[PDB]
């Protein structure tokens, strides 16, 4: 996953 | 040699080989989409992702005031051939920037040789495939055929910016945490890339800074193909493990637990995170599943299906998984060499290992805030090359990372949206 919800 | 052997454009006509319509085992009903095969066991399906998961099929974006801070809308992105035609080139670029280090041609080998394996039976006498782990590709003749793969690169659903791997799982098997594996689904894009900052005191701040400097999209690419590998090997750690970030205020007011798989896939100091006793207690868990792998593949005594020869595929798992075979010709898991394989997979191929091998700037951090999302392309050798990337050599941007500088090469940025301030 490229990021997280940030 | 390339990586990708054929330079292919979108509208090359079907061959019923390598490229052609395919259906996904989505459990689900769809139409074929146009695929290509662009090297073994690799395929890139040049088409917004609506059939991994049946609940995410509308690419329409809802009202306004209801979608997330860190996203991106677009329904028409993706939908013309001439677009298609230019995520299959900028795709096809990536893999051979990535191929062109020593640690992306390792890591796409290990990619290559990982197999998902034949635990499909439900007797223990006979090895048999697990149909979710092939495509149904359209022979020339309309017939389908299933074709087993390792890995698949798709365009991303609804919400453009969320990368990552999807796979499709079992019903009594996690795949991806039980040594078996499965084949790997990356919702991927070298059409948009992110801003970050140099400055980590502002990169790590949700209210500072506007993205000067852009990520690298082979980076971006090798993150979800590190998550693969782990995922192909089934040494995935399950996403329930995770950090209760308490090294980064903002993220503690939010009360944001990160998983202990991504700070895994970063690497650097990020996965010092997963103390000792949990590292080891994860070693010892992905060692006793290969274990069992040894122990089902004993058991074995006959194959199904005429695709391959048992003989053969027991070789192919004993290379996939390093076994040790006796003089009876049992097999079993060697410390040692597991240890080097699990090691490999884990601490070796790491985005920041991948970051020293393409010299580029990066974030320092998976623990940071996003800035910005801008669109680029890639696919023109004045704008993007395999061996510099943005920064291209024998020019104003080879020095000083200025490729990568939205204001100095600011022709090659678009910014379309700004995430600081809302979070
Ligand atoms: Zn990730």
């Amino acid at each position: 996953r490229r990021a997280t919800k940030m | 040699m390339p990586f990708v052997n054929k330079q292919f454009n979108y509208k090359d006509p079907v061959n019923g080989v390598d490229i052609a319509y395919i259906k996904i085992p989505n459990a689900g009903q769809m139409q074929p989409v146009k695929a290509f095969k662009i090297h073994n066991k690799i395929w890139v399906i040049p088409e917004r992702d609506t059939f991994t998961n049946p609940e995410e099929g509308d690419l329409n974006p809802p009202p306004e005031a209801k979608q997330v801070p860190v996203s991106y809308y677009d329904s028409t992105y993706l939908s013309t051939d001439n677009e298609k035609d230019n995520y299959l080139k900028g795709v096809t670029k990536l893999f051979e920037r990535i191929y062109s280090t020593d640690l992306g041609r390792m890591l796409l080998t290990s990619i290559v040789r990982g197999i998902p394996f034949w635990g499909g039976s439900t007797i223990d006498t006979e090895l048999k495939v697990i149909d979710t782990n092939c495509i149904n590709v359209i022979q020339p003749d309309g017939s389908y055929r299933s074709e087993e793969l390792n890995l698949v690169i798709i365009g991303p659903s609804a919400d453009i910016i969320q990368f990552e791997c999807k796979s499709f799982g079992h019903e009594v098997l996690n795949l991806t945490r039980n040594g078996y594996g499965s084949t790997q689904y990356i919702r991927f894009s070298p059409d948009f890339t992110f801003g970050f900052e140099e400055s980590l005191e502002v990169d790590t701040n949700p209210l500072l800074g506007a993205g000067k400097f852009a990520t690298d999209p082979a980076v971006t690419l090798a993150h979800e193909l590190i998550h693969a590998g782990h995922r192909l090997y089934g040494i995935a750690i399950n996403p329930n493990r995770v950090f209760k970030v308490n090294t980064n205020a903002y993220y503690e007011m939010s009360g944001l637990e990160v998983s202990f798989e991504e700070l895994r896939t970063f690497g650097g100091h990020d996965a010092k995170f997963i103390d000792s006793l949990q590292e080891n207690e994860f070693r010892l868990y992905y060692y006793n599943k290969f274990k069992d792998i040894a122990s089902t593949l004993n058991k074995a005594k006959s194959i199904v299906g005429t695709t391959a020869s048992l003989q053969y595929m027991k070789n192919v798992f004993k290379e996939k998984y390093l076994l040790s075979e006796d003089t009876s010709g049992k097999f079993s898991v060697d410390k040692l060499k597991f240890d080097k394989l699990y090691k490999m997979l884990t601490e070796i191929y790491t985005e920041d290992n991948f970051v020293k091998f393409f010299k580029v700037l990066n974030r320092k951090t998976y623990l940071n805030f996003d800035k910005a999302v801008f669109k680029i392309n890639i696919v023109p050798k004045v704008n993007y090359t395999i061996y510099d990337g943005f920064n291209l050599r024998n020019t104003n941007l080879a020095a000083n990372f200025n490729g990568q500088n939205t204001e100095i090469n600011n022709m090659n940025f678009t910014k379309l949206k700004n995430f600081t301030g809302l979070f």
